[PDB]
């Protein structure tokens, strides 16, 4: 059977109540193995499955810094997107992103994906080729034009076809 | 293993 | 967009008085993420109530699993009270051991 590793990020703004809330969960098939919550007291990625606890401190460090840095990108984005849509500063808004990869029964790369949404609807997603973008609207098109000129697709493709598949295979074996 | 942080703004 | 929650109440293991397991409330299909879910025993909020980490389905709507350990009996009634911006009043779904 094939398998999948998927990460789900969620940033919710809260005007007059501090920085946005950031939650990140990682899945290997139907099993959640890690989690990050900006409102929790540890401020670090945490294990939620037994087979991941064995990972080293460098892993936890790296994964913690990476998700946090992503959360900061999301807060700049929450502002940018409010302007694109011309909404008030008082409302709360959401940015969601799911990304992952599927491997075959033999653990070979099958598919990869990186998709995001604004306020529960599609915004910008990377096409199957992992080389081009699909913009769901006018606002996303603005993003697409910037991104197609800065080659952010190549950055994601390297991860989705490289790092993603290789770690999924590690998780599959350790679990 | 999480993807590197997105550096490109929307 | 704003979508209203679906609520499913069920026990971790098939209900049989004299045994034990957890009463579960799975809320899904909602947006935004702000939501309040309570497990009630005969109409009172159960003090203990754990829940999973915020995740979402392909359509971006959220889902949460709330659970608590309990002892199923003939008399004790169980329910899940949910509050969300999309509702006028907190929706309550009673636990039916046959579902």
């Amino acid at each position: 059977g094939s398998h999948s590793m998927r990460y789900f990020y969620t940033s919710v703004s809260r005007p007059g109540r501090g920085e946005p809330r950031f939650i990140a969960v990682g899945y290997v098939d139907d099993t959640q193995f890690v989690r990050f919550d900006s409102d929790a007291a540890s401020q670090r990625m945490e294990p939620r499955a037994p087979w991941i606890e064995q990972e080293g401190p460098e892993y936890w460090d790296r994964n913690t810094r990476n998700v946090k840095a992503q959360s900061q990108t999301d807060r700049v984005d929450l502002g940018t997107l409010r302007g694109y849509y011309n909404q008030s500063e008082a409302g709360s808004h959401t940015i969601q992103m799911m990304y992952g990869c599927d491997v075959g029964s033999d653990g070979r790369f099958l598919r990869g994906y990186r998709q995001d949404a604004y306020d529960g609807k599609d915004y910008i997603a990377l096409k199957e080729d992992l080389r081009s973008w699909t913009a769901a609207d006018m606002a996303a098109q603005t993003t697409k034009h910037k991104w197609e000129a800065a080659h952010v697709a190549e950055q994601w493709r390297a991860y989705l076809e490289g790092t993603c598949v290789e770690w999924l295979r590690r998780y599959l074996e350790n679990g | 293993e999480v993807a590197p942080p997105e550096y490109h703004r929307k | 967009i704003q979508r209203t929650p679906k609520i499913q109440v069920y026990s971790r293991h098939p209900a049989e008085n004299g045994k034990s397991n957890f009463l579960n409330c799975y809320v899904s299909g909602f947006h935004p993420s702000d939501i309040e879910v309570d497990l009630l025993k005969n109409g009172e909020r159960i003090e203990k109530v754990e829940h999973s980490d915020l995740s979402f389905s392909k359509d971006w709507s959220f889902y949460l699993l709330y659970y608590t350990e309990f002892t199923p009996t003939e008399k004790d009634e169980y329910a899940c009270r949910v509050n969300h911006v999309t509702l006028s009043q907190p929706k309550i779904v009673k636990w039916d051991r046959d579902m």
